[PDB]
């Protein structure tokens, strides 16, 4: 499933006050149960990277965010291997759990989709 | 370079069993594969020795 | 064939063969460099490998330095092994093999590395540019090899023929008994060397003034000035350099370095302003040029420039020593300028 | 060749050499970075920097004197060089700065301008001097939570939080008389100097002793400063070495000479009689390496440092180097030992007898502070020549064989394997 598609559905829910008040609280509870924040991770650090879109995206990420993602990932592996969680004061806070890689991913999917469209454009005379 | 790396046969052993880079966090669930190779060996060895007496 | 020496009760001796074959005399660009890099390679009776293996067991090492004027073959070792190193040095000067493969496998690579190290230091790129513009073809000759003009194995051989002669070299053993030294030198192959001519000219080099060069460079920016000195007027510039590089001068923290290159027929005074951003390089040199034009000294650094010029125990053959105790004032006539680095944001010879 | 030293009220140590053009005089205190705390770390370096301040330095330049200072781990030194005749004016400047101006150097205009200089100084070090930076961190992890772990230049954080009072507090606890030695090298006589010293009386804080602490200890460990933006990998690895005044002080230094130092770009270096070179030159495992036997008051470090651009073969570099060191316990040859003796003498000579008296002072000062005297260069050679293969083996079997190590590195060190892999190579399998 593409991020363009997840964004389409997600944004539609976020705009409509009917769904927005019904779902978000469910989603918030789902995120806390997930537990990734207790390992010091941000959701975007969890995205499977072994594909061209994600490689293009990670390549375009500014240095500072890149070194940060690296530390968070290494810290998560070390904590996982010790069968512990990080001290609560080190957990990622909701304010910090921002979709930092999302804009780069969406941009790459659009560029990719346009190429696919242009390589297959039909012509009518 | 080290002999385990230069020799044609040993380098296979080295790249698969000695220097093979493993993710630091794999847990005991990742031990099943070696257990399967071991099982394969136990079945083959015991079967050949029994075949010697089977009709 | 001057054989100097100076015994002492210390355990480490140091034989040295100065030879007038630096870049100043170089027939082709960098040939002196290549020859210096060729010393201690294979001789006709001893391979470079054996020389090292043998000297290591005795307890001594070799080394071959290059100057703008000299090519010194020094040898540090344990006192009582003197004869060995005399003959080793003799062997090199008289019969190094010069095999074509030694050129391609050891000499060229070693020289390429030398040029590479120097190509990354902006002050040295400047110092080279300074010499090239002041002395347009004498001491302004390229110090290291860079391949601009071809240099075959023969050219290196021909140059060794000119430079390696009894009438163009000087033996000098520090911490060695002059008695045995002269004896061994004459008993060795030094005396068999075909003594040619001494290329050391006494006439002052035809220097130029009011010359400037600008080189674009990625890294630190550096502005430098160079002044051609006289054979007698060099003692004042010496104190000048030590003054600018001391707590006495206020503008000592505005420059990276300042020195006087003393030769046999004159000299060269250099001032280096080096820093990351161009803005700081511009101001720091523009200030120096202004403060030096309205020159001053009064010779307060007379005892300092005399003390710092004495800590050089290896050059106990220096020119004038008491000439310092004379002149006490300095101005700033015409000089030479070189901008290296962020050129488009660096001063010109005009606004200085 | 003479090491003269006498005590009257202060301990005076000198070593004359008439052929020397200049003379160096200075005081060497028996306390350095190893005496500091994690929080005032960098105070000694700070002292050195004001002693060389533009103000104090200009006063000595007018008089024709040159200043020099060195901050080490076990000691600290302040030196003034001069002509053989002005040997008296050096003492005037020495006393004028350590008693008269022990309050004029610490002005709120001089201190701030100096603090700003050691900050840009220590920062530049950490940002660019990778080999020394790595060697400093090696001491840091090897001797963690112990005196020898503190870096000589101090840390940026303890430095920027330092004040005039910290300098004073340190000065009033270590710059004492019982923790000092006045040294003089150059050409001046012992009787010549001691008179000018015993002339001017006044004790100034006599009977006072410096504070004590806890003994230094080696801890097998590592610190990895990975930085993939650097173009090379710089590593240092070592075992617990020998403290100065150790029976094996020389055996250790000889052992390090066996493997010596190397530089891949220097033709002559590639030809040395070192077995390790056959292994490392085939695929060019490194640009350079150098072994050392660092000795201090309570302990030392024996190992090597190296730099390399061959980032995918770092494991071979470490592996071949450690296999060679294994040899010292089991198969080092007579000729390797003999080659080492000769080269050790040559380097030990070039150190103890250079054309610079300031180096002589530091060497003399540092030695007399620890053992109360200095072993003559000729006395060393007697000890060096007496070393047998059997000695090196007994030493290695105690210090190198199956012993913990300490590691430090920076740059592209992804290829430097884990601790246990390195540690396992400190020995060999046998029947
Ligand atoms: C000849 C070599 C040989 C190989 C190779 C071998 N077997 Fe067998 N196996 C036999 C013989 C002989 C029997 C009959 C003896 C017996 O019943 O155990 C047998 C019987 C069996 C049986 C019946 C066990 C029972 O209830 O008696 C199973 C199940 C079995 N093998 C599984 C395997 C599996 C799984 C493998 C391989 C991964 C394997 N065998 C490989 C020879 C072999
Ligand atoms: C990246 O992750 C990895 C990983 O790569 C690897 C390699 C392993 C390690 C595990 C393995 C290498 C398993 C490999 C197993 C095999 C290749 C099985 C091969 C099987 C055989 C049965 C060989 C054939 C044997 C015979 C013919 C011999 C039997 C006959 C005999 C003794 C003759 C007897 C007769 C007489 C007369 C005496 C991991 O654990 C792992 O994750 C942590």
């Amino acid at each position: 499933q593409s991020f363009t598609s997840i964004a389409r559905i997600g944004d539609y829910i976020l705009k409509s006050p009917v769904l927005s008040k019904l779902c978000v609280p469910v989603a918030n509870q789902f995120i806390n149960l997930a537990g990734y924040k207790k390992l010091g991770l941000k959701f975007d650090d969890l995205i499977a990277e072994e594909n061209p879109i994600m490689q293009t995206a990670l390549r375009r990420l500014p240095e500072d965010e890149s070194y940060a993602r690296a530390y968070r990932i290494i810290r998560a592996h070390q904590t996982e291997l010790t069968h512990h969680l990080l001290p609560r004061n080190e957990w990622i806070k909701a304010q910090e759990d921002v979709p930092y890689l999302l804009p780069y991913i969406l941009e790459a999917e659009a560029a990719a989709k346009e190429k696919d469209e242009l390589d297959n454009i039909e012509v009518s005379k | 370079m080290a002999f385990r790396k230069s020799n044609v046969y040993l380098s296979l052993v080295n790249s698969y069993i000695i220097d093979s880079p493993q993710p630091s966090s794999i847990n005991y669930w990742w031990n099943m594969g070696s257990l399967l190779g071991l099982c394969l060996v136990i079945q083959i060895v015991t079967g050949i020795f029994m075949a010697m007496h089977y009709s | 064939l001057t054989v100097s020496a100076r015994d002492a009760p210390t355990k480490i001796s140091t034989l040295a063969v100065k030879v007038h074959g630096g870049s100043r005399y170089a027939t082709k660009d960098g040939v002196a460099h290549l020859l210096n890099r060729f010393n201690f390679q294979n001789t006709n009776t001893r391979s470079a490998l054996k020389l090292v293996r043998e000297s290591e067991l005795l307890g001594g090492t070799f080394k071959s330095t290059l100057d703008r004027e000299y090519i010194t073959l020094k040898a540090t070792f344990l006192k009582d092994d003197l004869p060995y190193y005399v003959n080793a040095l003799a062997d090199v000067l008289y019969k190094t093999a010069f095999k074509p493969h030694e050129l391609t496998e050891s000499v060229l690579p070693a020289a390429r590395y030398d040029y590479a190290v120097a190509e990354q230091c902006p002050v040295k790129s400047a110092e080279d540019q300074l010499y090239a513009i002041t002395f347009r073809k004498g001491l302004g000759n390229p110090l290291l090899y860079d391949g601009v003009e071809r240099v075959s194995l023969q050219d290196i051989k021909d140059f060794a023929d000119k430079v390696y002669t009894k009438e163009n070299l000087e033996v000098s053993g520090e911490n060695v008994v002059e008695a045995d030294l002269k004896r061994f030198v004459d008993e060795s192959l030094l005396s068999t060397l075909p003594a040619g001519k001494s290329l050391v000219s006494k006439s002052e080099p035809k220097f130029f003034l009011g010359e400037e060069n600008r080189v674009r460079f990625i890294g630190d920016s550096v502005a430098a000035i160079g002044i051609p000195v006289n054979k007698a007027s060099l003692a004042q510039y010496e104190v000048l350099a030590n003054y600018l590089t001391s707590a006495l001068s206020e503008l000592s923290g505005l420059i990276s370095s300042a020195k006087l290159d003393k030769f046999t027929d004159g000299g060269l005074f250099t001032l280096f302003v080096r820093d990351q951003d161009s803005a700081v390089v511009s101001s720091n040199i523009k200030k120096i040029v202004a403060d030096l034009k309205k020159g001053k000294d009064l010779s307060p650094a007379i005892n300092y420039t005399k003390l710092k010029n004495a800590v050089q125990n290896e050059s106990v053959s220096s020119p004038i020593e008491l000439n310092f105790d004379a002149v006490k004032d300095f101005k700033l006539g015409k000089f030479n300028y070189v901008a290296v680095g962020d050129v488009s944001n660096l001063p010109y010879l005009d606004e200085l | 060749a003479e090491v003269t030293q006498l005590s009257n009220g202060i301990v005076v140590a000198t070593e004359h050499n008439p052929s020397a053009h200049t003379a160096s005089v200075g005081v060497v205190f028996g306390s350095g970075a190893a005496n500091e705390n994690p929080y005032n770390n960098g105070v000694s370096n700070l002292w050195k920097n004001i002693f060389l301040s533009k103000e104090n330095s200009a006063v000595a330049a007018k008089e024709g004197l040159a200043l020099s200072s060195n901050i080490s781990r076990d000691f600290q030194s302040y030196i003034v060089s001069s002509l053989p005749g002005s040997t008296d004016k050096s003492l005037d400047f020495l006393n004028q700065s350590f008693i008269q101006q022990k309050a004029n150097l610490l002005s709120s205009s001089n201190f701030e301008a100096t603090k700003k200089s050691v900050l840009k100084q220590v920062q530049d070090f950490e940002d660019n001097d990778h080999p020394n930076r790595v060697l400093e961190h090696l001491h840091s992890t090897a001797f963690q939570n112990t005196p020898l772990s503190l870096p000589t230049r101090g840390t940026l954080e303890s430095l920027e939080n330092l004040v005039v009072a910290d300098l004073e507090s340190f000065a009033n606890n270590h710059f004492l008389n019982s923790n000092a030695v006045v040294v003089g090298t150059g050409n001046i006589k012992h009787e010549d100097l001691v008179n000018s010293i015993e002339s001017k009386n006044l004790s100034l804080q006599t009977g006072t002793k410096p504070v004590l602490k806890k003994k230094a200890a080696f801890l097998g460990s590592e610190v990895r400063l990975r930085d993939d933006t650097l173009p090379k990998a710089w590593i240092s690895l070592a075992v617990e070495g020998e403290p100065v005044n150790s029976p094996n002080y020389f055996v250790a230094k000889l052992a390090a000479q066996i493997f010596g130092s190397y530089n891949a770009f220097e033709p002559a270096s590639r030809l040395q009689g070192i077995k390790l070179l056959d292994n490392i030159q085939e695929y060019q495992l490194c640009d350079n390496f150098n072994h050392f036997s660092l000795s201090y008051k309570d302990s030392g470090l024996w190992g090597f440092s190296t730099a390399t651009r061959n980032v995918t073969m770092i494991d071979d570099l470490i592996h071949f180097t450690l296999k060679q060191w294994n040899r010292l316990t089991i198969s080092v040859t007579d000729t390797e030992v003999e080659r080492a003796k000769s080269l050790l003498k040559l380097q030990l000579g070039q150190l103890y007898e250079s054309g610079n008296p300031v180096n002589d002072a530091n060497l003399l000062g540092a030695e007399v502070l620890i053992k109360g005297s200095k072993l003559s260069l000729g006395e060393a050679f007697k000890k060096i020549d007496a070393i047998t293969v059997k000695d090196v083996k007994a030493w290695a079997g105690k210090r190198l064989w199956d012993q913990d190590i300490a590691i430090a590195g920076t740059g592209q060190i992804e290829g430097l394997l884990d601790y246990m892999r390195i540690r396992s190579d400190m020995s060999m399998m046998r029947w």
